[PDB]
């Protein structure tokens, strides 16, 4: 369960972030079919390749929300790199094979506006790290 | 889109299978596929989570099962309370929930049961209201067909009646309700008002008179 | 008398919106990992999922469902409400409030709900009238008698009756409502009980017709 209560304490993680910013305001990495963590169609290479790639797009978006804050820079900081320890981790399971610049051009395509900005990454990331406890559990 | 059959029969002893249709993205990508016995007149109860596991509670006898995008759910050894509408869940993608129309399973075999026919007289709280109302209460029936026939001394009454379609009782019998409604001098008049039920074609008549 | 509940209405017009809450009792909404879900059935129909809301606070509805469905909740009261936007006689239906053990793990709900019955008429609300229907052991077994309590002219459903303000139980047959040619809904509720007590056991039926915010409770006397 090295894999589960990761996933989960990263997930309580994102739970304790949005609450310290959500009180004042009040194409991301994302599973499809093809990825074939997915009972049906399954390629438990494609994915465990999806998971990685996806965590290490989300994993250069929490270098914004790092310089955003610094009220609570290690709940935002642990957040990074208790991710970084989750890839690694599947790295280990993986065999290799998958930009920041480009999520810096389009992070600020796409740029309250810049909570509103933030909820939907930490919202994104909650959404994507559910469906790969949910892709692991089954392999 | 997750195809139940409308209807399964059973043996009084056992068993039976209700299949659960799905597709790649639901049934097929995860194993959320769950299953709920829903009794007349309450809220679903959960029995299966995830394809096989049981709920906390819930008998040995039923039983989870699935081959692809098709889960299936077994009933080894029928009591006649099982009688039940059954529904299958599963997870579609992304956070949401789709379940079938469901599944109405009856118990057969249970033999012919005579109609229990109880008429009240209208009250004498609703004749001082101007209005008066007979109540034919039919239960305890079996097939759950019957026709009510009310008359006015020994004329047929047709007008100021309502009638109602036999719904199946907890013991999985049948009941019925019939009102004539009628003015209190039509009520104060008449000799008696009878209330006339009529099953497999056996008569059970009950007379009521001011 | 620890729940999952429902909050009414009752009676709602085709323009108007649907504003029905569920209050959370024995646990609270903002704990780790649950999911609250709205599920609702038709008349004679099947179980339809219209959304959910987690811990967190995120919302989920159906593709068809969505536009005119939102789901909120208020943390301190312990509820989260439904809103449908322009109801139509489709929407008819018996609304459920469901829990989810773990929302990341997992879409079957455990603690269900109860319902409240939500039907959609141009239509007005009709308080019913109570009447007593007293013993009669002409056709009961030797030693029982038959009384009930006559529902009459209510809109919309439905109505619960209760006997001796829910003491009494066995013996109780509830008939399902009949639909008069008026549009009004009409019912008997009937308790077997033994011929002798009648001068002893007092009997009253508690009849509850929320739409129209009417409780009678009824004697029922020889």
């Amino acid at each position: 369960e090295r894999i589960d209560k990761q996933i989960r304490y990263i997930l309580d993680g994102i739970s304790a972030l949005r609450k310290e910013t959500c009180n004042k305001s009040n194409n991301l990495p994302k599973m499809a079919e093809k990825d074939g963590c997915f009972q049906s169609g399954f390629n438990e290479e494609t994915c465990l390749v999806k998971i990685i790639t996806g965590l290490l797009e989300f994993e250069v978006y929490l270098e914004y929300l790092q310089n955003r804050f610094e009220s609570s820079e290690e709940q935002a900081r642990a957040v990074q790199m208790s991710t970084k320890v989750l890839i690694q981790f599947l790295q280990k399971k993986a065999k290799n094979l998958d930009d920041p610049t480009t999520n810096a051009s389009l992070l600020t395509k796409l740029q309250w506006l810049q909570d509103m900005t933030t909820h939907l990454i930490l919202r994104s990331f909650k959404e994507f790290l559910q469906s790969s406890l949910r892709a692991l559990r089954q392999m | 889109v997750l195809t139940q059959p409308p209807l399964v029969s059973g043996t009084p002893g056992q068993t039976v299978t209700i299949s659960c249709a799905g597709a790649n993205n639901d049934i097929g990508t995860y194993a959320y596929v769950s299953w709920y016995q829903q009794l007349p007149g309450t809220a679903p109860k959960l029995l299966i989570y995830k394809v096989t596991t049981r709920a906390s509670g819930i008998p040995s006898r039923f039983s989870g099962s699935k081959s692809g995008n098709t889960a299936s759910l077994t009933i080894s050894g029928l009591q006649s309370e099982d009688e039940a509408d059954y529904y299958c869940a599963s997870y579609r993608n992304f956070n949401n929930a789709v379940f079938g129309r469901g599944t109405h399973l009856t118990v057969l075999g249970q033999p012919k049961a005579a109609p229990s026919v109880t008429l009240f007289p209208p009250s004498s709280e609703e004749l001082q209201a101007n209005k008066a109302t007979l109540v034919c209460l039919i239960s305890d029936f079996y097939p759950g067909a019957v026709t009510v026939a009310w008359k006015a001394d020994s004329s047929p009454v047709k007008a100021g009646v309502e009638t109602t379609t036999p719904s199946k009782q907890s013991n999985n019998k049948y009941a019925a309700s019939s009102y004539l409604s009628l003015t209190p001098e039509q009520w104060k008049s008449h000799r008696s008002y009878s209330c006339q039920v009529t099953h497999e074609g056996s008569t059970v008549e009950k007379t009521v008179a001011p | 008398e620890v729940q999952l509940q429902e909050s009414g209405p009752g009676l709602v017009k085709p323009s108007q919106t649907l504003s029905l809450t569920c209050t959370v009792s024995g646990g609270s909404i903002t704990t780790r990992y649950y999911a609250w879900s709205w599920i609702r059935q038709p008349p004679g129909k099947g179980l339809e999922w219209m959304g959910v809301i987690d811990y967190d606070g995120d919302t989920y509805y159906s593709p068809s469902l969505k536009s005119r469905t939102s789901i909120s909740w208020d943390t301190s009261k312990n509820q989260f409400s439904l809103q449908l936007s322009s109801v139509t006689p489709e929407d008819t239906a018996v609304y459920y409030c469901a829990r989810d053990p773990d929302v990341v793990t997992g879409f079957h709900y455990d603690y269900w709900g109860q319902g409240t019955q939500v039907t959609v008429s141009s239509a007005s609300t009709k308080g019913p009238s109570v009447f007593p229907l007293a013993p009669s052991s002409k056709s009961t077994s030797g030693g029982t008698a038959a009384l009930g309590c006559l529902v009459k002219d209510y809109f919309p459903e439905p109505v619960t009756v209760s006997w001796n303000s829910g003491a009494l139980t066995s013996g109780v047959h509830t008939f399902p409502a009949v639909l008069q040619s008026s549009g009004l809904y009409s019912l008997s509720s009937v308790v077997t009980v033994p011929s002798s007590s009648l001068g002893t056991q007092t009997y009253i039926c508690n009849v509850n017709h929320k739409p129209s915010n009417t409780k009678v409770d009824k004697k029922v006397e020889p």
